[PDB]
């Protein structure tokens, strides 16, 4: 999930944007 | 994990900012 990718390591905004609608 | 709880709080503010008009669903 997003908590596993982005809380174990620091996501970028391009990455975060994957989880948008 | 309290650290994840804290992290998630920041994640949703980030989603809010990046997703904009699109919006988003948060599903831990
Ligand atoms: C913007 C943001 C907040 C928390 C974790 C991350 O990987 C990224
Ligand atoms: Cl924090
Ligand atoms: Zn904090």
């Amino acid at each position: 999930g997003i908590v596993e990718q982005c809380c174990a390591s620091v996501c970028s905004l391009y990455q975060l944007e994957n989880y948008c609608n | 994990f309290v650290n994840q709880h804290l992290c998630g709080s920041h994640l949703v503010e980030a989603l809010y900012l990046v997703c904009g008009e699109r919006g988003f669903f948060y599903t831990p």
